[PDB]
């Protein structure tokens, strides 16, 4: 997201007092945008929210990234500043739909940005994952002792392999021991580790034993 | 002072230079010279100088970012008067972060036309620079009377860009291998006027600055 303001001037010359959104300044203007943006994403993850068989999705948002000027050439302010979004889509979201959304936050606050996608990849729900569930489930509540509870939503809203796996035709879900590094987690117990090669290969000898 | 119509005499020799004076601005104004990369503008200034017998020398901390310094010498007992003006421009091969529209024939350009020169580095700050050179010129041709020297100053790295964290040294650097160097390493006088655009107003402060990241 880009938004332009301008003209520049020698900072001798800037124009002052300025509202904040008509700011020459695209740095100053663009911090209004962002405020606008995090209200915008607070809501988004709870509009999109939605429940699968696999898990329920909570699309999340975050700003990774600003730049806007140089910093070896500070003297003049500059005409446009970019922030780089990072927006989760759940599997029935097209990806318009929310370059849409965010242009309209753009324009309510009366300014002038360029919204451009620089990346899309779905996400998906496994289709016909039952054989491979039924024996990491058995293998589960053998090795681990109980039935296995839905995964948290932040593990079933994230990239993972699975996808690529499910867009070829190839069921897949997630699994494995430890809490996860995006929370974030910094260890594992080893016998954790242990369970979890257990669960590996039980599913292996089960599942490649099926007739497909 | 100034002499008695020794004035009349330097003033007919300017009359005569008119053409030397657009063409001076026209093609100092037309060498690309974004601060960072103004070699080729200071060679120009140099072979300039060189011509018409100031003896310039380059005095810079790069081979290829340098301050040209040359000399019209008075006969003995004036005052020293520097002129100077500054080589680099604004607009880099394309600063297209700074500026949304980085590049028009204005920003990176100069011509005559009218009775006009256009282009931005006309304005900053080869033009201003071409008018001392004339003077200086006039003033030798015209052999006017000067106890005093003039000291020519062509100055790189005027422009306030500055180096920060990883954006460091050669091509980053301005004003600390600029004027300050300059007269740090000779280019000394008595008086100096700095030649810029100021519509023929005379200012003799100037603020400071303090970058804060
Ligand atoms: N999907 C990832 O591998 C990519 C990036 C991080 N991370 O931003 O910490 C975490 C992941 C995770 O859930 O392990
Ligand atoms: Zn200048």
């Amino acid at each position: 997201v880009t938004v332009f303001a301008g003209p520049s001037r020698y900072t001798p010359y800037v124009p002052r007092p300025v509202a904040a959104l008509d700011s020459p300044n695209a740095i100053v203007r663009m911090a209004k945008l962002v405020e606008a943006l995090e209200e915008w994403a607070d809501n988004y993850e709870k509009r999109y929210t939605r429940e699968y068989g696999g898990g329920t999705v909570v699309p999340k948002v975050a700003i990774g990234a600003i730049r806007g000027g140089v910093p070896y050439k500070i003297y003049a302010f500059p005409e446009l500043c970019s922030i780089y979004m990072d927006i989760r889509l759940n599997p029935d979201t097209n990806p318009l739909v929310v370059q849409r959304e965010v242009e309209a936050v753009v324009s309510k606050l009366g300014l002038k940005a360029e919204v451009k996608p620089f990346l899309f990849r779905r996400g998906y729900e496994a289709q016909g994952i039952e054989p491979l569930q039924n024996a990491l489930e058995v293998a589960h509540r053998e090795v681990v002792g109980r039935p296995t509870e839905r995964p948290g939503s932040p593990e079933c809203s994230m990239w993972r392999d699975t996808n690529p796996y499910n867009e070829l035709g190839i069921p897949s879900l997630t699994y494995g021991c430890g809490g996860g590094a995006g929370g974030g987690n910094t260890y594992f117990l080893v016998d954790d580790m242990l369970k979890a090669a257990k669960v590996y290969a039980m599913t292996a000898m089960d599942l490649c034993n099926r007739t497909p | 002072m100034a002499g008695s119509n020794d004035v009349a005499k330097v003033m007919k020799t300017l009359d005569g230079m008119r053409e030397g004076l657009i063409q001076t601005a026209v093609e100092l104004g037309s060498i690309e010279a974004p601060t960072g990369r103004e070699g080729a503008a200071g060679d120009y200034v140099y072979e300039w100088m060189a011509r018409n017998g100031f003896g310039p020398e380059r005095v810079g901390v790069f081979d290829d970012r340098f301050n040209v310094v040359g000399r019209l010498r008075g006969t003995g007992g004036g005052a020293s008067l520097s002129f100077n003006s500054h080589l680099d421009t604004i607009m880099a091969r394309e600063d297209t972060a700074r500026f949304a529209d980085a590049n028009d024939r204005i920003y990176h350009e100069a011509w005559h036309e009218e009775g006009r020169i256009y282009g931005y580095s006309v304005v900053n700050c080869k033009g201003p620079m071409a008018c001392w050179l004339i003077a200086a010129k006039a003033l030798k041709e015209a052999g006017a009377a000067l106890k005093g020297d003039v000291v020519l100053t062509a100055v790189c790295g005027e422009i306030d860009c500055e180096p920060v964290d990883e954006f460091q040294g050669h091509d980053y650097l301005a004003e600390d291998i600029g004027a300050r160097y300059a007269i740090s390493h000779g280019a000394i006088s008595d008086y100096a006027l700095v030649a810029e655009a100021t519509n023929f107003k005379p200012a003799w402060v100037e603020a400071g600055k303090v970058f804060l990241k």
